[PDB]
């Protein structure tokens, strides 16, 4: 960690838009386009971003950066269209060079494999991941299916399952996750380390609105909706419902209804996709519990700084707990930490847990200070370690009594004479 | 009567394909012996097994009614039944079995039976390779128990009648006797019910998959997955669809936009207690309105909870591959998550006329703006999946698929804690190899398995491995290398070998890029 | 062997097997090692037959396992004396009275 000259408490001056943009502008920032000086700040510390593997699989951006002086690995998504140039082999005179258009917000075989490489490399390097996820799904065309997109999509999952560092996924504003692109980065893969957050201008679902209305809200149902909305169509439909008006009048009314209902299709289609869009909001995701929270873009820098700081400190203390008793599981470890916090600070202060700043400071005080406060948490960890080794001793002798009298001597040597008196007494 | 049984059996079996196409499932034949009448009753469901029963009409009753009496051995359903029993009007299993067969796939609750019959074929097929004991009777070759979820989410071993599933997923623990393990080996079978809310993983289906996979890992035994699904379940909140009103910019001219969607108080008061919708009260156009900001939906299983669930099971599959055997059989289709679940097992059998896709052809045509694709088989059929290394083996139907699964299992340990199965082979170890690799190009299979003696009409030239034991996988992908399974003296082994002949790699053209071309590339051997 | 003492390396394990073969069969039969058939038969006899020959190799493996768990016990108490008197009681309960007499005596 560095003491950065870029404040953590600032806001982000660049806002991702609905139109295509360079993903670097939100990561690092851009020169202020209005003036000649003046840099618009991005998410990460100014000047800290370094991209790697830049020209390969240009639909995805990977690199290293610092957030408040904390190094992180970075994954982000290109939303502009890019051109892949493939050269011609001079050993095959019948070959040709090709240009292929690659859209943004799509996982192709190359970009999926690049993402796998980045994840695996950063897991080995020892850095947390900050993922800015904006994929609309995988390419399903013939040529990407032939070029093994499915395999690399599986590799992404296998990479994330082996993370040992914090993995924070954030859906930026005007970004969406659809279908296959969610299920491969879902926090359920590695629940101990992975977390997902969404902006208020985010979307997430299985299918985009168009794909949903094409299944559940076809024309027949659209007409049923129009039956109870459009005053003109209502008036005509009610008039035709009168018994025995006349043949000519009924014919005219039917033609008027046909023309009106057909004329109104595009507008109620837009309404239908709007309705389906209301099912893909982050409010629903928050209610169902698939994301942790809903964040604001401008203040995301501060939030993620304090959150990552908390998570790293928690990792330190959790590793100590695990080494004290390697037979504990994750729920047990987390419960121990929660209980110790309350027990030491008090029950009135128990609400100070979902506060990343406050709890990070408390953890730091327990981890960094020695010969002094003496770090009560260290004492509890030592208790765990002592009891664990004692259980191992008892387990080995009880499972194998035949050795009990071969070790009984050595452990009664480096003892006080009173302890020896107790041994003899028994 | 036994000779009549044999005659009818053969005649039905040879023409069984036509009877299947014409949906002829039942047949009865009346004939007199010598005279005593006999009545032959034939049931011909799924095209792997033909059931023949035989009954005599017996008049020894107290009334003027006549009833059937069988021959003791396999009395059957009509034993003691009146000869005038009318024909019924389909049952529990039918009208679901029929739908599944109408989609070109087998009904899920017919899978156990297939296994049994396939095992019979297995015991026959391997009789030319190894010295096997006498096979047990079919009734002792396979026993299974269905795995169901309780009210808490845990597994229950249950014995019940087929067709009683309330969810789209079914699983079994099967114990069966094979030639290599004639004392019983265990597997876990998991399958989709295509007829339950067409395909469609829900949360409960995901949970059952997860728990069964957990059982397999805990026991260290194989996991078999039968894919017939439509990806993640989706839906729409119909309770709102018929209530909402559009707040138009111009209520008389709707073509200058609308501002929002809203409920009236009469509707909002009937849903606010359900947490189905989130609205905020506004005053607009002199009306009290509840403007919709988020829709939740009162129905569970259609929302983002299916994303989590899908991801969850995906992770499970990734773990399972590294602890146990995972095999996947594709019988109807897999979309989205289903495909990944197949891929994460990395051992795929694909039935002819089935496909593994992520996006449907119709969706792609809608995105691209023209009718580019016609069939989903253009996107995920055999001609793609089997040539790019996703599918290991192709089969013609579901029954052959089941057989292939069992065949593969005959090479490997019964559990992760067991040794490799050894057989008492009928191919001697002490012989020599009669085929000799030459300096000129040759087929690697000739040295692996052997070849027909080219001089004569009979006479096989023996190779390195046991005769008949070699089974190649992924054959048309990357043809410069040969990989497969085999047995050496009854010891199963993996096999890697190299092609020395030149091969031609054919690369298709993408129909979505009219400027693309198909290509043939020569690939030399020993590279 | 590895489960008896997971702290052994590969050379140690292979050496143990070689030595045990020679010690049991004899030094004159020591050449019967680079003979896959003969040695495979010998190993099979040691692995498949129980309640009978009793598989001397299994006894040597059991010796390794016993000494390993003993070393673990000693290592834990010596690295952490503060627990020595918390386990001293339990391991002196399921013992013969003469063993208890030795505990009291010493
Ligand atoms: C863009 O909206 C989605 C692009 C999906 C992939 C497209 S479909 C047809 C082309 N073939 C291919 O492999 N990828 C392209």
């Amino acid at each position: 960690l560095l003491n950065s000259k870029d404040p953590i408490d600032r806001i982000i001056e660049f806002v991702p838009t609905k139109t295509p943009y360079d993903p670097r502008w939100m990561l690092a920032g851009r020169p202020h386009p209005t003036q000649k000086g003046q840099w618009l700040s991005g998410f990460f510390d100014y000047g800290s971003f370094s991209e790697i593997m830049q020209p390969w699989a240009q639909t995805v951006v990977v690199g290293r950066a610092r957030l408040g002086g904390i190094p992180v690995g970075v994954v982000a998504v290109e939303t502009r269209t890019v051109e892949l140039s493939i050269p011609a082999d001079p050993a095959n005179l019948d070959s040709e060079a090709k240009i292929i258009q690659q859209a943004g917000q799509v996982w192709f075989p190359d970009s999926a494999f690049k993402t796998y490489q980045a994840i695996k490399d950063f897991n080995r390097e020892g850095l947390p991941l900050m993922v800015f996820a904006n994929w609309r799904g995988f390419s399903g065309g013939m040529k990407d299916m032939y070029d093994q997109v499915l395999k690399f999509g599986a590799y992404i999952v296998d990479g994330l399952r082996e993370c040992c560092q914090p993995v924070l996924v954030y859906i930026p504003p005007q970004a969406e996750l659809r279908g296959g692109s969610w299920v491969v980065i879902d926090s359920s893969i590695n629940p101990r380390h992975m977390e997902m957050y969404a902006d208020r201008e985010s979307r997430g679902s299985v299918l985009e609105p168009e794909g949903t209305v094409e299944i559940k809200f076809r024309r027949k149902d659209l007409v049923k909706t129009m039956r109870r909305v459009d005053p003109v169509y209502i008036h005509l439909a009610e008039r035709l419902g009168t018994p025995e008006l006349s043949t000519a009048e009924r014919k005219e009314l039917e033609n008027k209804l046909k023309e009106r209902e057909e004329f109104l299709i595009p507008i109620y289609h837009q309404v239908a996709v709007q309705f389906a869009d209301l099912h893909d909001t982050p409010g629903r995701m928050q209610e169902k519990g698939v994301i942790s929270d809903i964040l604001d873009w401008k203040t995301s820098r501060t939030f993620f700084y304090w959150r990552l700081r908390r998570l790293l400190l928690e990792d330190l203390v959790k590793k100590k707990i695990h080494n004290a008793n390697p037979e504990l599981t994750d729920g047990q470890i987390q419960a121990m930490l929660r209980r110790w916090f309350v027990e030491v600070e008090g029950t009135v202060k128990a609400y100070v847990w979902d506060n990343n700043k406050d709890l990070a400071e408390w953890l730091e005080k327990q981890l960094t200070e020695e010969d002094g406060v003496h770090s009560v948490i260290e004492e509890n960890i030592k208790c765990i370690s002592r009891d664990y080794v004692l259980k191992q001793i008892r387990s080995l002798v009880q499972a194998n009594p035949e050795v009990a009298m071969d070790s009984i001597i050595h452990m009664t040597q480096h003892i006080s004479p009173t302890q020896r008196a107790e041994v003899i007494r028994i | 009567p036994s000779k009549i049984e044999e005659s009818v059996r053969s005649m039905v079996m040879r023409y069984g394909s036509r009877l299947w196409k014409l949906r002829v499932l039942q047949a009865e034949l009346k004939i007199n012996i010598r005279a005593i009448p006999i009545r032959l009753f034939l049931t011909n469901e799924s095209g792997y097994y033909l059931d023949i029963s035989l009954y005599k009409e017996v008049t020894d009753s107290r009334t003027a009614q006549i009833m059937f009496q069988a021959y003791g051995d396999k009395q059957g359903p009509l034993h003691g039944m009146l000869i005038n029993t009318p024909y019924v009007t389909k049952d529990l299993l039918q009208s679901k079995r029929f739908q599944a067969q109408s989609l070109g796939t087998t009904y899920i609750y017919d899978i156990p039976e297939m296994f049994r019959q396939s095992l019979i074929k297995l015991w026959e097929s391997m009789s030319t390779q190894a010295f096997l004991p006498s096979p047990p009777l079919p009734s002792d070759m396979l026993t299974y128990t269905e795995l169901v979820l309780d009210d808490q989410g845990q597994l229950v071993h249950m014995n019940r009648l087929p067709g009683g599933n309330e969810i789209g997923m079914v699983a079994w623990k099967m114990t069966f006797k094979s030639p290599e393990y004639p004392e019983g080996r265990d597997i876990i079978v998991i399958g989709n019910d295509i007829t339950y809310r067409i395909g469609s993983f829900g949360p409960q289906e995901d949970l059952l998959f997860l728990r069964a996979s957990e059982l397999a890992r805990a026991e260290g035994i194989p996991r078999i997955y039968v894919s017939a699904n439509s990806g993640a379940r989706i839906g729409l909140a119909e309770e709102i669809r018929h209530m909402f009103h559009v707040a138009w910019v111009d209520p008389e001219d709707p073509y200058k936009g609308y501002r929002y969607l809203y409920l009236t108080p009469q509707d909002y008061k009937r849903v606010s207690a359900l947490n189905s919708v989130h609205c905020e009260h506004v005053e607009d156009e002199g009306e009290s309105r509840y403007k919709i900001t988020d829709i939740i939906g009162k129905e569970e299983g259609i929302g983002p909870e299916n994303l989590r669930g899908s991801g969850m099971i995906a992770g499970e599959s990734s773990l399972a591959y590294n602890e146990i055997i995972t095999i996947s059989l594709v019988t109807c289709r897999a979309i989205g998550i289903g495909a990944y679940l197949v891929r994460l097992g990395q051992r795929t059998i694909q039935v002819e006329n089935s496909h593994l896709i992520l996006t449907g052809a119709g969706a792609l045509n809608k995105v691209l703006g023209r009718e580019v694709y016609t069939s989903n088989n253009q996107l995920g059929g055999i001609q793609i999946m089997h040539n790019n290394g996703v599918t290991h083996c192709t089969v013609c139907d579901d029954f052959e698929g089941v057989f292939t699964v069992l065949h593969w299992l005959s090479y490997m340990p019964k559990s992760v804690h067991s040794s490799v199965p050894l057989l008492n082979s009928k191919d001697p170890i002490d012989r020599i190899i009669e085929f000799v690799p030459t300096k000129t190009p040759y087929d690697p299979r000739w040295m692996l398995a052997g070849r027909p003696h080219p001089t004569q009409k009979g006479q096989w030239l023996s190779g390195f491995f046991d005769y008949g034991s070699f089974s190649e996988i992924m054959q048309p992908w990357a043809q410069t290398v040969v990989v497969g399974r085999a047995r050496l003296g009854g010891i199963p082994v993996g096999v890697v070998a190299v092609e020395t002949r030149t091969v031609e790699l054919s690369i298709p053209a993408d129909p979505a890029n009219l400027d693309s071309e198909a290509k043939i590339i020569q690939q030399a051997g020993q590279v």
